[PDB]
RNA sequence: AAUUGAAGAGUUUGAUCAUGGCUCAGAUUGAACGCUGGCGGCAGGCCUAACACAUGCAAGUCGAACGGUAACAGGAAGAAGCUUGCUUCUUUGCUGACGAGUGGCGGACGGGUGAGUAAUGUCUGGGAAACUGCCUGAUGGAGGGGGAUAACUACUGGAAACGGUAGCUAAUACCGCAUAACGUCGCAAGACCAAAGAGGGGGACCUUCGGGCCUCUUGCCAUCGGAUGUGCCCAGAUGGGAUUAGCUAGUAGGUGGGGUAACGGCUCACCUAGGCGACGAUCCCUAGCUGGUCUGAGAGGAUGACCAGCCACACUGGAACUGAGACACGGUCCAGACUCCUACGGGAGGCAGCAGUGGGGAAUAUUGCACAAUGGGCGCAAGCCUGAUGCAGCCAUGCCGCGUGUAUGAAGAAGGCCUUCGGGUUGUAAAGUACUUUCAGCGGGGAGGAAGGGAGUAAAGUUAAUACCUUUGCUCAUUGACGUUACCCGCAGAAGAAGCACCGGCUAACUCCGUGCCAGCAGCCGCGGUAAUACGGAGGGUGCAAGCGUUAAUCGGAAUUACUGGGCGUAAAGCGCACGCAGGCGGUUUGUUAAGUCAGAUGUGAAAUCCCCGGGCUCAACCUGGGAACUGCAUCUGAUACUGGCAA
RNA sequence: GCCCGGAUAGCUCAGUCGGUAGAGCAGGGGAUUGAAAAUCCCCGUGUCCUUGGUUCGAUUCCGAGUCCGGGCACCA
């Protein structure tokens, strides 16, 4: 179901980006409950947030869970993405859907190597702003290294093009604020505020032929199953014709379904955080790692030329260069596909630290786009990131 | 539903001609008749009991591209009528309006003649028709349309309406392109040299 | 209640009225007791189009038969002078 | 028990595959044919006569 | 059920009290003729008759008995008075 | 005019003639799969799990029944802005209409599924011991009073569900009194029993100023009817198995009481001792039945999807109430299992209704549009409800029609293939050229399915009445989901559209290369062992066609279950022989009964489907008129040769 | 999406807590024969699934990924 979303505000897709325990989940839940006094709309927990039994097996978020909230000024959808190197897969999922991220980071230790990598995907991603929380404050109060810790902050976005000195420092308790410590509290109305002043209005292309990547898959008892994800661009209604692309044959199916939020819509757009009910499809015939878009448009290929930056282990990459042969894992959005790296002559070893080309052949037929920002995986850790120089 | 293939290969296979490509040309001659069906043209058949019955079978199909389907369909419709069955069957296969036009001169073959009826050229008692599966009843007069006369084929088609026998259990006009149709076909007034009594007992087994 | 009501009958777009006496707690194309004739709206100037046993209507009227407008407006376009 | 057509097959101890009837009578007690065309059992490769057997679609070329 | 016919639930219940209630009292006055013939005298069993046909007669007219089984009770019962005497 | 209709081949053997199984050629289906795939018209589309189910919708309606009106729009009184009637606006059931409640009616029809059931059912043909709302016909009555409750207020239990206590009021709700009959009981005398008023309009009269009164539509109660529906009983027919032979004790029957609308062991009390069974009871397994469909020369065999009648069921099982009718799909109570809510005390729920989902499965559809048409419910009606229905989407699942073009075209090309390397062949095939444009695509016109209904008006009727109202015509504005329709016209251009199996004989159609009992083929005979017409490819050719094959299933051929229409000395097959009950058949003469039989007549054999002659969709598929048929059954009246009964 | 088991020459398993990988069932190549059984004469054909890391050195140490099979969920 019920209730047509209405656009009374301008609405945008955030997400969190951070480290294990560093309050992420804890933070998206304190951030509901302080907007819950000026508009009682979410008023969302912790459990609310990890609602599965792994989740609540080692108190971890392994799942996106979606949350939105709306600023008298703004619209806001937060996405709580798993802080975890064996999660990293659920965490591009909602890490596709920022238009801007948040760092939950702890004063208390700062800079971790996984926080890094959270940061490292997100530039890869395409995210432009990025609102820092320090969060954690709350135990150390010694603001002397408050502020030390707060500059090894700021020089780590500008060693990776970023205006950390630009960025809004945000404080904060994310767990006193969630129980009612009005100055905490008002950390999250200054992390509210600065939400509403440091994130610009997306351009969304809705005249474009319509493309929609595959973000999760589900299955509603009586309707069957449904996809959800971020319109790229074009726009989609119900009773709208269209084919899906994936790493096998194109299939055909009718929207029957347009929602965002458990809430009615009638008309899907870039942009937006909607999702499509295919026609009569099991849970076997589709699974993560797909594509929709509109009929009769793209045909899946098999090889495209790539320019990369490698990691060095003292940067979460690799130490040891490498030959011909290797073969990590490309990441791009929804997939873990593994496929053989066809090298440019002249370099025989490829030293942690350089920012060479070479030319990509998968295993799986996807369908892919020119100047497609990606990243490089391999054993449990990051090794590349790299961007689509050409297809082939 | 139409052979649209090699429309002179099929009087190969058979020795005689089937008018597939009479045309303004007086005799063919440059098809090379008899000597070669095919590849193996000049090796003698074995001619069993069922094929020769199914090549007099085949042969009358081949004249009015009529298929099985439509022609199972024929025999049946003869089946229920009375008297005999055999007779009926050339009284039907000859009452299809392309026949009926190809009789009146308008059509130079039946194929050509087909072409007439599905592109609506051809309107009888006032009414246009499109199906060739039209089966004419006695006392009628056919014609073409004012938009699709004269307009250069039905009119060298009538040059070779002259150098036909023009039945007699129908009329012609060919003065304002109009035909009429008196009777049914009698027995005695078709070519006589098909045969179809054969074709009654291959759909007997 | 004993009914003089319609049966729709014939092909689909292509539709074909059945005049006919039945019980009112049947159905549609269900169990009746006799025909009447017949109802053709898609007709032509042939020839025919309504044929109405005006004879067998009457004779359960007097029964106790109740006739639906629709019939009754056939009984009405049956003209009983021409 | 059940026959495998076809030149070439690639089953091994699963492949969920469709069973159809057929005696060939050579192998006593085989009295059904493996629907090559279907499922997880994979047409022939390279039959251009009778493809409507052993799976074998008309040539993309 | 969510159904607003459900009315003719509540209607019946309404009903039924007043329905048995009826022909509770209906049955007893036939207990009663019974008595005066297990009993043997007739004027008793006279006197009880006729006050309860008008009785049953009320009822079958109110549509409670289908009237042939209210025409049985008159019947029978008088059978049983011409074999007392 | 109404069944003009019947095919065979391969395999036992060295060879043959019989016998005898096995196999194929045909048609078909609610089909699945492989491959391919243009449109259109008409139908069909969960066969398994009667497996479990989210959400929306599937039966409501009546103010012309009543108390009321919480809301919506007016009228009216008033009130405030302030353009003194321009607005704002607190009350008022006084109206139009109307949530919630009482009451009336419907909800038992319509719709689905086929689990159970082998006879309590269905079918055919009869019968008497019945009932029957609404509709319709006939004759009467329709007089006079009383007592409560829901709604609504006050208070209040429970989270919710869902109530409780104390009071208010009306009626077509309920309960009396009066009056009763060709109605009920009884032989009769006699005894006893019914009800309801509202709606519109209006002259005199009358007006406690509510209204009465007059009149018209409708309704209420009783009785006999009619029609329709429904209940009940009998006879015959309606599966396999005898490796199931005895079964039954409220059981067979009588008497009396009770009970049922109605008959009866339907149920009880007493007595009697019986009832069924080979022309097959009980028991076991399977299954909805019939009209029909398919097949077949017919007889028959198989089958029972859609359409139509009938029966059964509603998560499992059980019971009963209301009501004319259910002993009940969107009702009630209880128990059980399975899900769900929970404030953990206690409650909610049943998609085998349209859709839809998980799951099962080789496999079977959209959470679409409309009440415009037909039908149904209530209402006076307007209308309201309507997943019945009318339509649309999807699927080549079936049937039919149409398309992928026509004509011309010899250097008789190129390339592929074979070759006696001469050449043949692909082959009029293509190109080139001249024409054409169906259906798709695009753009405009444009039927019909529509009958009526509402307002106005004239006339004839009823009447005190030119009123109200009813009927028959007329007039205006119209009611169309499908729908960018059917169909017609125009424009661009050969343009956008051909595959599938097969080629040893069976059974229409071939060679070469390559692999050499390898790979594989296969329905049968069977092929392949280095010269394969049977394996794979290539070329050619064959059959069929938007379908072609494969598999499963049915009958046919199978006269290999033979009634039509088979056999038994040796091929499978005479019991070892005989007696003999039931049963079957039975010389000859006369009469008679007229059962069987046969003739004719009658009722019936539902409709649709099958057959014949016609009509309409451009034709066909499809729809449709009349007729015939439905080969069967029961009754009546006759015929007496033949079979049977009685008697000499 | 996460947690494990099989991924070892045609097939089935052993071999490890780093040291240049085995066996069995096989099957096959030759001489005899019309062709074979048989007989005589000889036998390993391995990506230890793929890729990288701690490397004088990884089947075995750490993991990623893909395939197959088996459990939990999550529910626009
Ligand atoms: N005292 C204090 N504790 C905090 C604060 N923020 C988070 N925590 C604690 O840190 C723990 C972090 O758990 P999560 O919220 O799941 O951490 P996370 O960042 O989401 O990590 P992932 O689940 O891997 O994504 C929580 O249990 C909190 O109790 C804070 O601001 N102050
Ligand atoms: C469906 O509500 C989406 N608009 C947001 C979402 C919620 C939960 C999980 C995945 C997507």
């Amino acid at each position: 179901s019920k209730e047509k979303f209405e656009r009374t505000k301008p609405h945008v897709n955030v997400g969190t980006i951070g480290h294990v325990d560093h309050g992420k989940t804890t933070l998206t839940a304190a951030i509901t409950t302080v907007l819950a006094k000026t508009y009682g709309g979410a008023a969302r927990a912790f459990d609310q947030i990890d609602n599965a039994p792994e989740e609540k097996a080692r108190g971890i978020t392994i799942n996106t869970s979606h949350v939105e909230y709306d600023t008298p000024t703004r619209h806001y959808a937060h996405v709580d993405c798993p802080g975890h190197a064996d999660y990293v897969k659920n965490m591009i999922t909602g890490a596709a859907q920022m238009d801007g991220a948040i760092l939950v980071v702890a004063a208390t230790d700062g800079p971790m190597p996984q926080t890094r990598e959270h940061i490292l995907l997100g530039r890869q991603v395409g995210v432009p702003y990025i609102i820092v929380f320090l969060n954690k404050c709350d135990m150390v109060d010694d603001e002397e290294l408050l502020e030390l810790v707060e500059m090894e902050v700021r020089e780590l976005l500008s060693q990776y093009d970023f205006p950390g000195d630009d960025t809004p420092i945000v404080r904060g308790s994310a767990l006193k604020a969630l129980e009612g410590d009005a100055e905490w509290e008002a950390k999250i109305l200054e992390l509210a505020g600065f939400l509403d002043s440091y994130i610009p209005e997306p351009e969304r292309a809705i005249d474009k032929p319509f493309l929609l990547p595959i973000e999760d898959v589900f299955s509603i008892s009586g309707r069957g199953t449904v996809v959800t994800g971020r319109v790229e661009r074009g726009i989609i209604k119900v009773g709208e014709e269209v084919e899906i692309v994936g790493i096998k044959e194109t299939q055909k199916s009718t929207c029957t379904g347009v929602e965002m939020f458990r809430k009615l819509l009638d008309e899907g757009r870039a942009g937006e955080n909607v999702g499509v009910l295919l026609r009569g499809i099991k849970r076997e015939e589709i699974e993560r790692g797909q594509v929709l878009a509109k009929p009769g448009t793209i045909k899946p290929h098999t090889k495209f030329e790539s320019e990369v930056y490698i990691l060095s282990k003292d940067e979460g990459g690799r130490h040891t260069p490498f030959f011909k042969g290797y073969r990590p894992q490309f990441y791009f959005r929804t997939t873990d596909v593994t496929g053989t790296i066809e090298l440019p002559e002249g370099v025989e070893m490829v030293m942690p630290g350089d920012n060479i080309k070479m030319v990509v052949t998968l295993i799986h037929p996807i369908a892919m786009d020119d100047g497609l920002r990606f990243a490089i995986r391999e054993g449990g850790r990051t090794v590349g990131a790299g961007v689509v120089a050409k297809v082939l | 539903a139409r052979y649209l293939g090699p429309k002179l290969k099929l009087s190969r296979r058979e020795g005689t001609d089937l008018f597939l490509k009479s045309g303004v040309r007086a005799i063919d001659t440059k098809c090379k008749i008899e000597q070669a069906p095919g590849q193996h043209g000049a090796r003698k058949p074995r001619l069993s009991d069922y094929g020769v019955q199914l090549r007099e079978k085949q042969k009358v199909r081949r004249i009015y591209g009529v298929l099985e389907r439509q022609f199972r369909n024929y025999y049946k419709e003869a089946a229920r009528l009375k008297g005999n069955t055999g007779e009926n069957l050339l009284a039907l296969l000859e009452g299809r309006l392309d026949n009926v036009v190809y009789r009146m001169g308008f059509g130079a073959t039946r194929a050509e003649a087909r072409q007439l009826v599905s592109h609506k050229a051809i309107m009888v008692n006032g009414r246009v028709v499109n199906i060739a599966s039209y089966q004419v009843s006695p006392n009628d007069v056919v014609s073409i349309r004012e938009k699709a006369k004269k307009q250069s084929r039905v009119k060298a088609a009538l040059e070779l309406a002259e150098q036909r026998e023009k039945p007699t259990w129908l009329e012609v006009d060919a003065g304002k392109m109009e035909g009429t149709f008196k009777r049914k076909p009698e027995r005695s007034d078709l070519s006589a040299d098909i045969n179809e009594h054969l074709i009654v007992e291959l759909y007997s087994k | 209640m004993v009914t003089i009501r319609l049966a729709r009958h014939g092909a689909k777009k292509r539709p074909f009225y059945q005049v006919v006496v039945a019980d009112s707690r049947n159905a549609r194309n269900g169990r009746f007791i006799e025909r009447v004739g017949f109802f053709n709206p898609i007709a032509s100037e042939k020839e025919e189009g309504t044929r109405l046993d005006l004879d067998r209507i009457a004779h359960w009227v007097g029964q106790g038969a109740t006739i639906s407008d629709r019939v009754a407006a056939l009984i009405k376009e049956v003209n009983k002078a021409a | 028990t059940s026959y495998i057509g076809g030149e070439g097959h690639n089953l091994q101890e699963h492949s969920v595959i469709l069973i159809r009837g057929g005696r060939v009578k050579d192998l006593p007690g085989v009295r059904y044919h493996t629907v090559r065309g279907a499922l997880d059992c994979s047409g022939v490769k390279d039959r251009k006569q009778a493809r409507s057997k052993y799976g074998v679609k008309r040539p993309k070329a | 059920n969510i159904k607003s016919a459900k009315k003719r639930a509540i209607q019946s219940e309404k009903a039924r009290k007043h329905n048995a209630s009826r022909r509770s009292m209906m049955r007893t006055f036939i207990k009663k003729v019974y008595a005066a013939i297990e009993a043997g005298d007739k004027a008793a069993a006279q006197k009880a008759f006729n006050e309860m046909q008008p009785i049953v007669d009320r009822q079958a007219a109110k549509g409670l008995i289908h009237k042939n089984k209210a025409a049985r009770h008159k019947a029978n019962l008088t059978a049983q008075i011409n074999k007392l005497a």
